[PDB]
């Protein structure tokens, strides 16, 4: 009688177990204890509301506050009524569309005769009607309510969404990540798909209608009634031209598949509009608690309770901490930085940071794909940032006292990220408007202390390597900049501030004093130091510049330190002191060791292995003639090309720090061979489109000039050497797309294709896929790759990489288990629902039976807990367990799958989990929660911005925080979830299909054609005890590793390490004396632990 | 000269208290006739086995560096040795007189 006396002109009886019709609504949804919409008992919500919001005392009256919100003037009043007039013609548009679906094929008068209409995929609207004389009609306060929602998500879908990358690209349209096309990735992010429009639109319409789930009810009705109502609104939105629809067609790109996929893009509002000061007023009067707002003052935003998509994880306590201490900052606005944005206009702010206007004419298909994606991220950031300072500006006089507090959410990975998708942890020309970094410094003489913390600030703005050099020498520097290509700059930036006026020329002067230093954060260091010459007061300057402290190949360091087994090696104390693990040398910093000791890093070294193993594979094919000329064309198309290959006149071959810096990132994450392979082949392929838009360019210029000219005009200075690259680009695309290697037996072999480039270019519209691309592509495994990732394990250490195999054949093995029994669980209670009378195809399984088969899955350790965090690593939302349609609108389009939580098959994501959840993710939550920890700071991700008045003591505090994290053990808290997994895993129970999978990752090539589940089995607990082993020893290396002297340089900006009071002195000795004497304890430690297990003359 | 070998392997594990080892043993069990008809450092150097070899010697000359002792190099020569006596004086006699439809 709670839900049944609140709706009782619904049709049907509320009874499971009836004979006629039965309503589905009343059997799944039950009236909340406390309420939580303010809509629920009335009659017009689209009348209540907006009466609601045609004044501020009304507003109050009806929100029950003191006061509203001061951007709520009579403008935005004015603007709103406007809104709630088009939102009641969007009603009118629904009532018709129903009208219509019950007069074709009768299916009014069949409904009215006791036939099941209702539990149709496409007829499930009908469970909120009501009878109507002959006819049926909506529910009133049901469907003007969920037409309000409809009205908000318009207004802020757009800046909530996520981000799609290359890889959930390649998932929703089924090509391989690889040969994704030109632009398809800025195409999709664009838009959202139909799963992702109607989800989080009927995720609105849920919370607007105020009511909870019932547990013991199916899935196909609490889920579908909700998504229903949200396609209908979609495509009534669409016939408004609120939303615009496109479709992309997969067999245009490639023939072979089938898939459609269409796009939605809610149309933008002008700059202008009144309504971007204040777009969550709707949200605010209907919801007691509302989710979308923004944080002043005294509003300090609510602590998450589960992951980020992720509901079956929750925060640790340790990660709830740290997430209160990150929300209690207070942002800041930096008023001269806004007045420069808005004086330069966002034209010219296009034009000097982006790409500027385009001419399609004279650029490439390809190329001008890339450009429009470059100018949408500046422009989306832009409008943005003037949005969120209209609603600032409301609420006080003084816009540059208004705190600011922004939401925290912890990511699967266990990384702190910033609500939204605009704010200053991720945009960067966000991040110069908004600060919570303050300072006061004395500047009045050049010899002080205060003024050298300043002087860092500006070089390290400018493209300054501070961290390689002492301060002397930095000083030095900087100043033949403020006088030489900077004066010009500062000297129009010094009449700006007293003036507040541009010249019309103000792009160029910029472009060419800053030149390749041009960035957001270099702006303001030339406003900064302008802003000094011109004070009155040089003693009491107040300042938000900042320096952060950046780790020094912050990936890689953190992977030899945390996963490597076995005694102490030479080679890798002299790699580990590049990231700065110094050894026997106290109060040692980083600017010491790259001025004196060593001047290279962890990219130049593996650059300089890699040339070592290319010349090894050019002397095995010494005798092969073909293989020679293969290797050499590959050589010369990338010299062309790329800057980081370089071929002398003799034919020596050249390489740079910058050819390393990618492969060598994505390594650790890891990425196979052919991701490697792929991205490389990428890069050339860029270039080549880019040099296509200069002939185009070139032609219009003089229609007579040659095609080598108008290729290579600038890169040869006569026309017989431009006549000679020509030859060379065209005799280099033919080769390595005509033949590929094959490496059979242990050797390479060439094999034609015979699908070789020929014909004569178009520069409009070259280019190069299909089979073409594929050449490519192997050409570069083979020759280049291979080479390159023998040079990138010679320096990380062999012993790193044997950790890495290991823990992706355990995490494989144990989600492809956890992926069988939950599809081999729902099966067979879904052949049960199959003796229920009362139960109908297409409802699916209920929320308390998906717990208990979710519950049944804990005696296999399917989460990893590390004693401070959790991850999940077969965690995720796909639709191939249910395989069935959940809803449909009343035109039978806009299909829409069902999608539930169920664990998924792993791959190669087990090797980033660890790496960065242990690594970078632990050291910023202690940072954030460690005794005496820094205050007024930004925590970008192995970063951090610091105050000029405090860089010295948060830096060495940073230090401590990389030398806790490094007493991890990562793969003991892997070995310990895999050795229960083991104890009571069934292999005999298991699909043919999963075992085939199984043997893919525990037996080898021949081993594996006709495997019994016994031989499985058994090698399935050899890795068990790989992973003991490994764990065993890196417990013992931090054990030894704590008893020395040690100084930590991590954060290497500032030059303040951290030294961990070892008690043993490893001085004066050797690279080679330090690991004999770190050898002797280790021997120790171990006989220890074995003695341990054991127990006159 | 086995049994001495196999006293002195087991006087080395006392003291100190599996790739080319396959492609070898596929050398010795060629049945062609045209393809051991052109020597064996032809087929040695199309069965790439030359490359495991170089590792373990670069160790012992000290061209890259290891953190193997001399006892741990030293199981490793002894070892590619009677490989090679297993395989070429007990294995191969046995594939000619496989040949024939008789015992001579």
């Amino acid at each position: 009688e709670g839900i049944d006396a609140v709706y009782p002109s619904l049709v049907g009886t509320a009874d499971s177990k009836a004979e006629g019709i039965k309503n589905y609504f009343k059997l799944s949804f039950t009236l909340p204890e406390e309420q939580k919409s303010r809509t629920v008992g009335s009659e017009a919500p689209l009348k209540d509301v907006a009466q609601a919001l045609s004044s501020r005392a009304r507003y109050e009256l009806f929100t029950e506050k003191e006061t509203a919100n001061p951007a709520f003037n009579g403008e935005v009043i004015k603007r709103y009524k406007e809104l709630m007039e088009h939102g009641e013609g969007i009603a009118d548009i629904l009532r018709s569309r129903l009208a219509k679906f019950l007069n074709t094929k009768d299916v009014g008068k069949r409904f009215a005769q006791g036939t099941e209409a209702n539990r149709w995929v496409g007829g499930k609207l009908l469970n909120i009607v009501e009878q109507d004389g002959d006819t049926f009609k909506y529910n009133e306060q049901l469907l003007q309510t969920a037409v309000l929602a409809g009205l908000q998500w318009r207004l802020t879908a757009t800046s909530n969404t996520a981000i799609k990358d290359a890889k959930d690209v390649a998932a929703i349209t089924g090509i391989d990540q690889a040969l994704l096309p030109e632009g398809l990735v800025e195409q999709f992010d664009t838009g959202m798909t139909l799963t992702e429009a109607v989800s989080s639109l009927a995720q609105k319409i849920e919370s607007y209608w105020g009511l909870s789930r019932n547990p013991n009810a199916p899935l196909g009705y609490t889920k579908g009634i909700p998504t229903a109502m949200a396609a209908e609104i979609l495509a009534a939105f669409v016939e408004s031209t609120d939303v615009v629809e496109n479709i992309v067609d997969m067999s245009e790109i490639d023939p072979d598949n089938k898939k459609t996929i269409g796009l939605y893009t809610i149309t933008e509002l002008d700059s202008f509009d009144p309504i971007n000061s204040f777009p969550t007023a709707i949200e605010e009067a209907v919801l007691v608690n509302p989710t979308e707002k923004m944080f002043f003052g005294d509003d300090i935003p609510p602590v998450a309770n589960t992951q980020l998509r992720n509901p079956a994880v929750r925060n640790t306590p340790e990660q709830k901490a740290a997430l209160k201490a990150e929300q209690a900052t207070e942002f800041y606005v930096h008023t001269p930085m806004v007045q420069f944005y808005e004086t330069l206009g966002k034209d010219r702010i296009l034009e000097l940071m982006g790409a500027g206007t385009l001419n399609k004419e004279l650029l490439n298909d390809n190329h001008a794909k890339s450009l429009e994606g470059k100018n949408r991220s500046v422009e989306d950031s832009y409008n943005q940032l003037f949005s969120v300072i209209e609603q600032v500006r409301a609420q006080s006089e003084d816009i540059s006292t208004v705190p600011i507090h922004y939401a925290y959410n912890m990511t699967r990975v266990g990384r702190m990220q910033m609500l939204g998708k605009y704010n200053p942890q991720s945009a960067k020309l966000v991040r110069e408007a908004i600060l919570p970094t303050k300072a006061t410094l004395d500047l009045s003489n050049q010899n002080n202390e205060d003024f050298s913390a300043f002087q860092l600030g500006l070089a390290q703005a400018l493209d300054i390597k501070v961290h390689t050099m002492t301060r002397e020498v930095m000083s030095d520097e900087l100043t033949k900049l403020l006088e030489g290509n900077l004066k010009p700059a500062i000297d129009m930036m010094v009449e700006f501030n007293t003036t507040g006026s541009l010249p019309e020329n103000a792009v160029d002067v910029l472009n060419t004093a800053l030149g390749d230093r041009k960035s957001f954060v270099a702006l303001m260091a030339l406003m900064e130091y302008s802003r000094y010459l011109v004070a009155e007061d040089k003693s009491a300057f107040v300042t938000p510049l900042y320096v952060e402290a950046d780790g020094v190949t912050n990936g890689p360091i953190n992977a030899m330190m945390l996963m490597t087994g076995g005694l102490f090696t030479p080679d890798w104390i002299r790699n580990i002191a590049k990231g700065g693990l110094f050894i026997g040398s106290p109060n040692k910093t980083m600017n010491e060791h790259r001025s004196t000791a060593d001047n290279n890093d962890l990219y130049q070294a593996s650059t300089n292995a890699l040339m070592e193993s290319l010349g090894k594979l050019r002397s095995n094919y010494a005798s092969n003639m073909p293989i020679q000329s293969q290797i050499d064309s590959l050589l010369s198309l990338m010299d062309l090309f790329l800057p980081d290959i370089n071929l002398g006149e003799n034919g020596a071959l050249e390489l740079k720090r910058g050819i390393a810096k990618n492969p060598l990132t994505i390594t650790i994450y890891g990425s196979g061979a052919r991701g490697i392979a792929g991205k490389l082949v990428s890069s050339v392929t860029d270039a080549i489109y880019e040099r296509m838009s200069d002939v185009l360019k070139a032609r219009a210029k003089d229609p007579n000039i040659s095609a080598a000219m108008a290729m290579f005009g600038k890169q040869a200075a006569s026309e017989a050497h431009a006549e000679e690259l020509l030859a060379r680009f065209l005799k280099d695309m033919e080769t390595l797309t005509s033949t590929v290697p094959v490496k059979r037996k242990g050797v390479l072999e060439l094999q034609s294709t015979g699908t070789g480039a020929k014909g004569k270019i178009n520069p409009k519209t070259y280019t190069i896929k299909g089979e073409q691309l594929k050449a490519l592509q192997e050409n570069m495994l083979h020759f280049f790759v291979e080479p390159l990732r023998n040079g990138i394990t010679q320096t990380v250490g062999e012993s790193l990489v044997y950790s890495t195999e290991q823990l992706q054949k355990a995490t494989q093995i144990q989600s492809v288990v956890l992926e069988d029994m939950f599809k081999q669980r729902v099966q067979e209670k879904l052949a049960e629902k199959a003796k229920d009378p009362t139960w109908k195809k297409g409802d699916f399984l209920t929320q308390k039976e998906l717990n208990d088969i979710q519950a049944s899955l804990n005696n296999l350790a399917p989460m990893i807990e590390t004693g401070s965090q959790t991850f999940y690593i077969a965690g995720s939302e796909n639709a191939e367990v249910a395989n069935q349609v959940l809803a449909t609108n009343l035109d039978d389009r806009m299909r829409v799958p069902m999608s539930i939580y169920a664990p998924a098959q792993a791959g190669v994501a087990g090797i980033p989990f660890m790496t960065i959840g242990t690594g970078d993710g632990m050291m910023m939550q202690t940072l954030s929660t460690m005794k005496g920890a820094p205050k007024n700071t930004l925590k970008i991700f192995d970063g951090m911005n610091i105050g000029l008045n405090d860089i010295t003591d948060a830096s060495r505090k940073a230090n401590e925080a990389v030398y806790t994290s490094w007493q991890g053990n990562p793969i003991k808290n892997v070995y310990e979830s895999y050795a229960k997994f083991m104890k009571n895993v069934d292999f005999s129970k298991l699909s043919p299909e999963a075992l085939e999978a199984i043997g893919k990752s525990a037996l080898e090539y021949d081993q594996r054609e006709n495997a019994t589940v016994d031989d499985i089995a058994n090698a399935a607990s050899l890795i068990e005890r790989n992973l003991r082993n490994i764990a065993l020893g890196v417990d013992i290396r931090h054990k030894v590793l704590d008893k020395v002297n040690l100084s930590i340089d991590q954060m290497a900006a500032v030059g303040a390490p951290y030294q961990n009071n070892g008690k043993i002195d490893l001085s004066n000795m050797t690279p080679e004396q330090q690991a004999d004497e770190l050898n002797k304890l280790f021997r120790e430690e171990l006989e220890a632990r074995k003695q341990k297990v054991a127990k006159v003359g | 000269i086995d049994r001495a070998n196999q006293y002195v392997t087991d006087s080395i594990e006392r003291l100190s208290e599996a790739h080319l080892a396959k492609l070898t043993a596929a050398i010795a069990s060629e049945k062609q006739g045209e393809i051991v008809a052109q020597g064996v450092m032809t087929a040695m150097n199309q069965g790439k086995v030359w490359q495991p070899f170089h590792d373990l010697v670069n160790d012992i000359v000290g061209r890259t560096k290891t953190n193997a002792n001399v006892y741990d190099l030293i199981k490793l020569v002894k070892s590619q040795i009677s490989q090679d006596r297993q395989q070429f004086r007990e294995h191969l006699p046995t594939v000619i007189a496989g040949k024939f439809s008789r015992k001579l």
